[PDB]
């Protein structure tokens, strides 16, 4: 009777963000207290993210916009990311405020900006840019993360997590799991009584490599995982739905990067969003060895997810 | 290099070596069943099953192998075989000719096994990529996360994973599950499981 939905996908595909949306759209949402619990994670995202940027600036030999910022760069690299709290991906407010001036100056530096634009050469999520562009509101003494901030807050998932909700007298149980390699060993425990699998893919990852081994192409990894799930006879009765997520990022990326440089078989306009999306869908459809439900989503956009899940629900409830 | 933003990540050897060579994979029943589980769920079971049954025929006295050879033919080579396997036209013709005239089919059967080995090695490489994806547990690898270098202990585990295979064979229609079961048992029983 319960509709059990399993969220699968490689690391950083948006699974946990989608899960937060279900709570926002069909659950109790996030009140002020629940949102304040994300503040330490947000401050950690910013400090660790900026540290990645200065390290990248130095190692990629990118000139400083102003070398007086070297003093700020030193202060940030000196922040110990291995200490107890930082290790848990948390930063106290008083600590954050001590680094705010240095972080603000660094973000305005053209060398740091150049490093960010070349992030494909290392590992860094775009949500870091979102928070760096909102340092003014994060810096206020009584900052309380907004719903949008909570959706962008980043933390890699470990273990299995469930969230239950109801839609018009219909009970749902959604399962979230970690997508990075070492966490996939937990997937086998989540398929009991599964009604549907929502397979998430970061549509904007075609020019990136894995965090696990900075060599394998991220899109290639997603295709290979999808291939093993969709062709497993054990899931013959389970409906699989593909989400080409981060559509918003893909729209902005196709204007500065050509997918053709990473996937030769692409034959269309690299600067055209629809041409690339069609290519991505073809790639996944081709992994199935004899109906591919799919949606272009933006997990951080509540309105987009509200309407996408409406279609997903109808699809699942009719299979 | 450039530091990462989530250094707390934990990535979490003998196994690899075993899974890459059918030769030593066949000598490790517990490992073979994991591969069998992979094949039955993700690919064409024909190649591996034909190979294993043929292995038994090759190791059986010509005086007790008549019926087995007939079963292999009807199951994997016959025109309308349930688990038909692809092999060179020359070999299939030669095998049929020697079986119909009661000659020694071992040499040509061996050549058919080598032909199928191409496909089997491909499936082996595919599974190795799944292990790289960190998805080995989906095919029962946890059952090997405790085995010691001991034959009896392994063949012991073999018959427990082997019993649990029914869940995958049930996803098949009688016209295929029946012959597959017969194939598995023929090898396992000869392996001492
Ligand atoms: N711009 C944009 N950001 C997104 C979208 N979906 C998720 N994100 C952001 O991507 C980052 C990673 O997403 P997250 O939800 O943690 O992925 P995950 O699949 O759960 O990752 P893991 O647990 O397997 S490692 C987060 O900062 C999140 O806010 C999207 O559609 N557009
Ligand atoms: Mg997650």
């Amino acid at each position: 009777r319960l509709v059990k939905i399993l969220l699968l996908g490689a690391g950083e595909s948006g699974k946990s963000t989608f899960l937060k949306q279900m709570r926002i759209i069909h659950g109790q949402d996030f009140d002020q207290r629940a949102r304040e619990e994300f503040r330490p994670t947000i401050y950690s995202n910013v400090i660790k993210g900026m540290r990645v940027l200065v390290d990248a600036r130095e190692k990629l030999h990118i000139p400083w916009g102003d070398n007086k910022n070297q003093l700020h760069g030193d202060k940030l690299m000196a922040f110990d990311t291995r200490a107890p709290m930082a290790a848990q991906g948390m930063v106290e407010t008083r600590v954050f405020l001590q680094y705010l001036p240095a972080i603000r100056a660094l973000w305005e530096d053209s060398g740091i900006q150049n490093a960010y634009d070349r992030r494909r050469e290392f590992q860094l999520g775009e949500s870091v840019k979102y928070f760096l562009d909102n340092l003014d509101k994060l810096g206020v003494p009584d900052y309380i993360p907004s719903q949008q901030d909570i959706l962008l807050a980043r933390r890699p998932t470990k273990g299995i997590h469930e969230y239950d909700f109801e839609i018009k007298n219909v009970p749902f149980k959604m399962v979230d799991v970690g997508g990075q390699r070492s966490e996939r060993k937990r997937w086998f425990e989540c398929f009991d009584s599964v009604t549907s699998i929502l397979f998430l893919v970061s549509s904007s990852e075609f020019d990136q490599v894995l965090m696990e081994d900075r060599q394998t192409n991220r899109l290639t990894e997603s295709l290979n995982i999808f291939e093993t799930i969709v062709n497993n006879r054990v899931f013959s009765n389970v409906s699989i739905i593909l989400f080409l997520n981060k559509t918003d990022l893909l729209e902005e990326k196709v204007q500065v990067v050509s997918i053709k440089d990473y996937f030769l078989e692409f034959e269309g306009d690299p600067h055209c969003l629809r041409d690339v999306q069609k290519f991505l869908v073809e790639c996944f459809r081709g992994k199935r060895r004899d109906p591919l439900y799919h949606h272009f989503t933006t997990a951080i956009n509540t309105e987009n997810i509200r309407l996408v899940f409406r279609d997903v629900k109808d699809t699942i409830l009719h299979d | 290099l450039i530091i990462g933003p989530e250094e707390d990540y934990d990535p979490g050897n003998e196994s690899d070596i075993i899974f890459q060579d059918l030769e030593k994979l066949k000598s490790h029943p517990a490992y073979l069943v994991v591969f069998l589980r992979y094949i039955l769920s993700q690919a064409d079971p024909g190649p591996l099953l034909f190979y294993l049954c043929s292995e038994v025929y090759q190791q059986t006295n010509p005086k007790d192998s008549r019926s087995l050879g007939k079963d292999i033919w009807n199951i994997f080579l016959e025109k309308n075989a349930p688990l038909r396997v692809k092999i060179p036209e020359m070999l299939q013709a030669e095998i049929d000719l020697r079986l119909r005239n009661n000659e020694d089919p071992r040499n040509v059967l061996c050549e058919a096994q080598e032909a199928v080995m191409l496909e089997i090695q491909e499936q082996i490489n595919d599974y190795r990529s799944k292990r790289t994806l960190g998805l080995g547990s989906l095919y029962g690898e946890n059952d090997l996360l405790g085995l010691d270098g001991d034959p009896l202990r392994e063949r012991q585990m073999a018959e427990k994973q082997l019993a649990a295979l029914g869940d995958i064979l049930s996803k098949y229609e009688e016209d295929r599950s029946a012959p597959m079961d017969f194939a598995v048992n023929t090898f396992m029983s000869h392996a001492g499981i």
